[PDB]
RNA sequence: GAAAUUGUUGAAAGGGAAGGGCAUUUGAUCAGA
RNA sequence: GGAAUACUGCCAGCUGGGACUGAGGACUGCGACGUAAGUCAAGGAUGCUGGCAUAAUGGUUAUAUGCCGCCCGUCUUGAAACACGGACCAAGGAGUCUAACGUCUAUGCGAGUGUUUGGGUGUAAAACCCAUACGCGUAAUGAAAGUGAACGUAGGUUGGGG
RNA sequence: AAAUAUGUAAGAAGUCCUUGUUACUUAAUUGAACGUGGACAUUUGAAUGAAGAGCUUUUAGUGGGCCAUUUUUGGUAAGCAGAACUGGCGAUGCGGGAUGAACCGAACGUAGAGUUAAGGUGCCGGAAUACACGCUCAUCAGACACCACAAAAGGUGUUAGUUCAUCUAGACAGCCGGACGGUGGCCAUGGAAGUCGGAAUCCGCUAAGGAGUGUGUAACAACUCACCGGCCGAAUGAACUAGCCCUGAAAAUGGAUGGCGCUCAAGCGUGUUACCUAUACUCUACCGUCAGGGUUGAUAUGAUGCCCUGACGAGUAGGCAGG
RNA sequence: GAGAACAGAAAUCUCCAGUAGAACAAAAGGGUAAAAGCCCCCUUGAUUUUGAUUUUCAGUGUGAAUACAAACCAUGAAAGU
RNA sequence: GCAGUCAAGCGUUCAUAGCGACAUUGCUUUUUGAUUCUUCGAUGUCGGCUCUUCCUAUCAUACCGAAGCAGAAUUCGGUAA
RNA sequence: GGUUGCGGCCAUAUCUACCAGAAAGCACCGUUUCCCGUCCGAUCAACUGUAGUUAAGCUGGUAAGAGCCUGACCGAGUAGUGUAGUGGGUGACCAUACGCGAAACUCAGGUGCUGCAAUCU
């Protein structure tokens, strides 16, 4: 026997039951696609400011 | 049977803007995107190249990588009851600069002129943009402008 | 503003008088089968009842929202009197998320003192002049909420708008006139 | 009828009273409701809400982290106060001489602090010393180094550890962990 | 759609900075309140002009009374209505001391005779004739004859009471 | 020594079911002060 | 030309009749009137009077009257169904225990924990006491051979209760 | 190239200034990214709201759907079959639509009072045989959306309109007179003269007459009408438009504006009031729930207690809690 | 379209116009003119390592695709690809 | 299946006595389909016999109107089950 | 202001038909040993800047020019459309209320602007 095929219906009622979140932006957002000979200079980028910063404190 | 290809009912969103097909001006390749730019993807149909797949024509988002040709872009897509992080890898001819955010920088300097200039001249600051308001009261002169009489006209066809 | 009516009628001008800043809402229409979008605007509105009612400053921005839950208010613009006597009888305050009744101004003081705002007639000024804590005195003017009019509604049916006969939309000036039989 | 913007009755979602039925502790936490109602100190409001916490919501307090505590500049001569047990640690050889409050002292916690020379006291012993909180130091050990967090948010790259019975080879190590067979993960 | 009261509604076609002062339309409206006079002036210079209510402003709103409110007059009203199957330009005479007691027979009459409706008819003109022989509608003539009497016959008095004791006579 | 079911007695009602809800009239019966 | 009146609106103008309610239970407050004493319609009813003192009110029950009221259970989009089970009543009658587990909670002890396989003992299947092991945990990773967790104040930055 | 719908932004994770790191990058401290330090807190950079916000774990049932407005596909269509957005029914009582899962109104703790919604106010039946202007007479009248049907085409029925005409220099109708000559006009036909048929669409007399409006003849002849007159004396004619009513309009047990019945309605169109009544709205009381608080300063034994304040209460499957 | 022996409608040669009305393996849609089409030259980037990403999506798999990184190469004068 | 509207034509002449093309509006549920709403813990599944009642879209009988109705016969139609 | 090299936007720049252009520049132009490439020194390459010319390219102008561009109370608040009603209508569809709002059409105007560098009567 023939059944329904497919509907949307009460779809948006169910996602707005719980609401639309949006995804809780961050502060330094991960590194996970950032161009990988950009994140070797960046991490000794701040190897060396971490260093200066220490040294800083006389 | 079904069909959902990767450019399915793309017919019309991909086309050339008519009478505007060719190659891309040299502005769009001269144009620089550095991490945390806010862009807007819309597709060119004559690079096929680092395209943005169909969903994310004219959706805005910001650029979180940036490589030879091509710019990383972070867009929130909805999915079920949620937003989800999306990020895609676009040539620079799919992106172009938001003027949604260029206005509001330059909205930005001017608050920060008119704050300075406020504090050198005395104490008033009214630095939040307002909706519009009721209109204030107004006096309506005839002078040259007697009221003139309408009618509603009666009807006829005309064909 | 009379004197400057008469006085433009004597130059043989016309006076337009300033649009007005100030409506009162009334929901006249249940809680059921309102779609979204006008739901969501009456929930801003903070009209989630029937004959529950609240004073609106006029802009582009709430005039829109107006226009979207038109079939479902009666809205117009009050006069002194009626705001008088709608905070009087029913004035009630959102006081640590309560509903306080203003039976005293020293009430209203606490809690809008830091706006300048010290009586009851304080804040009644501030909302029929909308002044620059008209925001903060409206919400702290709990929702009013109104019984049915005392004498009807004047129309047979009420969800037409008011220029086709019926209840909802604007009635400019016969708000007064609703709400104070709905007081 | 009324077009409801949230949910009626729910409840706040947070313990009022301890679980409990432990006498002692129902006592303690009268005595720290007479003190956050009638003292406004954020110390003794916050010390109230921990007394009703569960087992696993005031993980044990080794005395290594005590000591990294009051290693912390300025935070040497301040009265430790964990709501909960405080553990022993060999792997620390230095203590320091220190009061601890505590809800529990192990036998080892309570004589290594003994013996560094401090005191081991209790939480009404801690009230009636300082009932404002005055110069006190809240220390609370690691939630989420409990075994069942890691199994927490399992699935499909999640890296969030298999609930499994059996460990090592032929155990979830095949299809869907290597590309080798079929993929991984 | 009430008893009608006549407004002379003024709009402007709010000024910008290229064109001050526009030209000040003004309409005749017969409508029950001041509400509804302002949105049927806006509909007909929607009708005719390039504007809306959004792009213009009411300059002015005023009743106009009959200046001779106790004076009988007959008055020519041409309209212009929708029918079931199209729009029709009337001319129908009505006798009445007032514009808007004569506009009120107007509509109780078109929603009588043509069943159109408030929203369906548009009031063209309304012009009193001065001078009899200008009637052309014979329902009004053959109230302009001279010492014109007639009497009311089969007068039906309403009893107050349910029950009558006399067998009542319809004389007059 | 229950119920179904039944006899007698007593009470009451009964124009093509009966039973029920709200409310009170009437009859019977009863607690509290 | 001078008014009036209608209509609409306003009064922190006055006043008559009717109905429902009387919550609370020392004081505290805001006020009003008074020069002040105090008084008050001011953070919720008191005063005066009558009858009865029991079936009178009330409850229960039967009946009468006005209006309303389809047969439950079940499957179902939809049951009063011309869908199914049920003539009636009594008694019986259906998520149990176990092995191994996830979450959560309580308890004990805590880098350890688990006395009870067993031994000792006993007022004898109880209670009480206990050695060596073993299990799990304290180390992971790799197919495996194997290797095996501090540059640092056990790091830096942002937020973070106290 | 809309409308609706839709992405982003409207700041302190910001802006500006100076200069630190790097193995990246640059011709190059050039830039890139991350920073030290300094300056900017009344509107920290629109509106409105916010029984708070964020987060985690774990489990039930469910995974046949259906209906309404709107968009929409297949189909002649369907109470058909399939999609879109929303609202609903399922899961839901209540007032109204007589009756009904879905429509209108409104969502529900126990009560009192008031006011209403939708719908109604002749009687059933609570509430005006109310007021007012018109329309309709049906020998199948009509009488409130969903909804329980009716069409094309018609009607000097009746009503109201549009446009064009005739008319006291006599309109139309009515009675009577004339209605010729050229001319049997020409032609097709056996014969057709105005009149079975084609073309030509003329004039003299003319107030007026058509090479013809009909009847009649085998063809004639003859009556007849357009056309003009005699008499009467003021309004009349034509084509249209759309209201109500009527024809079109035929099914089976006897029966349905709900019934009765109703005809200047108790029908239809419209307008103004008054009135009736929902578990809705307003106020109050009481029950419970939730939330925010007060109170170990004692006799005072119920701090899980006592108390204050505010809001809320529908519910199948299902979950939990207190009994 | 205009011309040239055989040669005509169609062998080939020449000029003019020609926004693509052609072609790009195939279905359709899109895209492309000093090219993505045609011809020629050189080639193997149809390579190696393992990650990230997009669509389908449970944000699993598979397929397909995108942008890099680390190499080794091809081509070009080179930018580049 | 039955019934209309228009009227090019048929009917010697004459669209409508009787018909009526090309079109178009309907009605009916005595056809057959379409659907799958009810019934699969069961509504006895063809036809005939028997018997009652109902409908009218009337074959006959009653009374009529029309005709290309002289009579006779017949045809069309009305009220009528 | 002209012109050249490189350009940005990519017709207000394009297209058709005519006319004009001082100076410089550009260009056509002259030659074939070499590098180079062709059936063909036509293109491409090299050489001269000399033998000549503004004829063409190019630039600008003209045209009730084609196109294109801009604006409009031009059409038109029309078409369409969001929302509303126990609105109308047998239906098809339509009207009204609160909003948004085209395209064609018509009219008028316009016909490249401009960046860096160099050069010029
Ligand atoms: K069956
Ligand atoms: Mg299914
Ligand atoms: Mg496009
Ligand atoms: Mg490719
Ligand atoms: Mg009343
Ligand atoms: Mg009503
Ligand atoms: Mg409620
Ligand atoms: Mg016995
Ligand atoms: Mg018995
Ligand atoms: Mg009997
Ligand atoms: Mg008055
Ligand atoms: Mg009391
Ligand atoms: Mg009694
Ligand atoms: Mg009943
Ligand atoms: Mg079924
Ligand atoms: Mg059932
Ligand atoms: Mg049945
Ligand atoms: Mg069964
Ligand atoms: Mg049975
Ligand atoms: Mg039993
Ligand atoms: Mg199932
Ligand atoms: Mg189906
Ligand atoms: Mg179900
Ligand atoms: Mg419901
Ligand atoms: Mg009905
Ligand atoms: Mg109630
Ligand atoms: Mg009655
Ligand atoms: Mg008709
Ligand atoms: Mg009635
Ligand atoms: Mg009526
Ligand atoms: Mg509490
Ligand atoms: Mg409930
Ligand atoms: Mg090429
Ligand atoms: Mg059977
Ligand atoms: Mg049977
Ligand atoms: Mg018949
Ligand atoms: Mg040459
Ligand atoms: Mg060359
Ligand atoms: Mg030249
Ligand atoms: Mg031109
Ligand atoms: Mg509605």
């Amino acid at each position: 026997a023939k059944s329904k095929n497919h509907t949307a219906h009460n779809q948006t009622r169910k996602a707005h039951r719980n609401g639309i979140k949006k995804p809780k932006t961050y502060k330094y957002p991960s590194l996970k696609g950032v161009d990988p000979k950009f994140r070797r200079n960046h991490k000794h980028a701040l190897h060396g400011t971490a260093k200066a910063l220490a040294a800083a404190k006389k | 049977g079904k069909s959902h290809g990767y450019r399915s009912r793309t017919r019309y969103m991909f086309q050339r803007d008519f009478r505007k097909h060719g190659a891309v001006h040299l502005s769009t390749y001269l144009k620089v995107y550095k991490v945390g730019d806010i862009v807007d993807i819309k597709a060119n149909g004559s690079i096929q190249k680092g395209m943005p797949h169909k969903f994310y024509q004219g959706k805005t988002g910001v650029v979180y990588n940036v490589t030879k040709s091509s710019v990383g872009v972070i867009i929130n897509k909805m999915v079920g009851n949620r937003y989800l992080e999306k990020r895609l890898n676009l040539r620079v001819e799919h992106i172009k600069h938001s003027k949604c955010r260029q206005e509001f920088l330059e909205r930005v300097k001017a608050n920060a002129a008119k704050r300075a200039e406020a504090k050198a001249q005395g104490v008033a600051v009214q630095l939040k943009r307002q909706p519009a308001q009721p209109r204030e009261s107004r006096i309506v002169s005839t002078e040259g402008n007697v009221p003139q009489t309408l009618a509603p006209v009666p009807y006829e066809t005309f064909i | 503003i009379i004197q400057a009516k008469r006085d433009a009628k004597a130059a043989g001008s016309y006076y337009v008088e300033a649009q007005h800043k100030l409506v009162f809402v009334v929901r006249i229409k249940g809680i059921n089968k309102i779609p979204p979008k006008p739901r969501k605007v009456l929930q801003l509105l903070r009209l989630t009842r029937i004959n529950s009612g609240t004073f609106v400053k006029v802009t582009k921005a709430t005039l829109e929202l107006l226009k979207l839950i038109e079939p479902y208010v009666a809205y117009g613009y009050p006069s002194y009197s009626t705001i008088r006597q709608l905070v009087y009888k029913r004035g009630f305050g959102k006081i640590n998320k309560q509903r306080v009744p203003l039976s005293d101004n020293a009430i209203i003081e606490a809690n809008l003192g830091k706006y300048g705002i010290l009586s009851i007639d304080d804040l009644i000024h501030e909302i029929i002049t909308v002044g620059p804590h008209f925001k903060q005195a409206n919400n702290f003017l709990w929702p009013f909420k109104l019984s049915n009019p005392s004498g009807g509604w004047g129309v047979p049916r009420k969800f037409k708008h008011f220029i086709q006969g019926g209840s909802f939309g604007n009635r400019e000036e016969f708000i007064n006139k609703l709400v104070k039989s709905m007081n | 009828g009324i077009d409801h913007t949230s949910k009626q009755h729910k409840r706040s979602g947070h313990r009022t009273a301890p679980k409990s039925d432990n006498v002692y502790l129902k006592l303690l936490v009268k005595l720290y409701t007479f003190l956050a109602r009638r003292t406004d100190a954020p110390f003794n409001k916050v010390v109230l809400k921990a007394l009703f916490l569960s087992k696993i919501n005031r993980p044990p307090v080794s005395v290594s982290r005590i000591a990294r505590a009051l290693k912390q500049e300025g935070a040497a001569n301040k009265t430790v106060v964990v709501v909960g047990t405080v553990t022993d640690d060999a792997r620390i050889f230095e203590f320091p001489k220190t009061t601890v409050a505590a809800l529990r002292f192990t036998a080892g916690a309570r004589a290594k602090i003994v013996k560094a020379g401090g005191e081991c006291i209790t939480l009404d012993q801690l009230a009636v010393r300082a009932p404002k909180g005055q110069n006190t130091l809240i220390l609370r050990g690691p939630r989420n180094s409990r075994e069942a967090v890691r199994h927490f948010g399992m699935g499909p790259h999640k890296g969030k550890a298999p609930r499994i019975l059996s460990t090592g080879r032929k155990f979830e190590r095949a299809r869907g962990r290597r590309r080798s067979k079929g993929f991984k993960v | 759609m009430a008893h009608f009261k006549e407004y002379q509604v003024i709009g402007r076609r709010l000024p910008t900075e290229s064109v001050p002062e526009p030209k000040l339309f003004r309409m005749r409206i017969f409508a029950s309140n001041e509400v509804i006079a302002k949105s049927r002036y806006w509909y007909f210079l929607q009708k005719l002009h390039k504007v809306k209510k959004a792009s213009g402003e009411i300059v002015s709103i005023n009743q106009i009374n009959e200046a001779h409110p106790t004076k009988v007059k007959n008055f020519g009203v041409w309209v212009r209505y929708d029918s079931r199957s199209g729009t029709h330009n009337m001319y129908k005479e009505i006798r009445d001391v007032s514009r808007v007691a004569a506009v009120e027979t107007l509509y109780q009459d078109m929603a009588a005779r043509h069943r159109a409706r408030f929203r369906s008819i548009h009031i063209l003109k309304v012009a009193e004739i001065e001078k009899t022989a200008d009637v052309k509608r014979q329902y009004v003539k053959q109230f302009l004859t001279k010492d014109l009497k007639f009497p009311l016959p089969h007068r039906v008095q309403k009893s107050t009471k349910t029950f009558s004791y006399k067998r009542p006579s319809t004389f007059y």
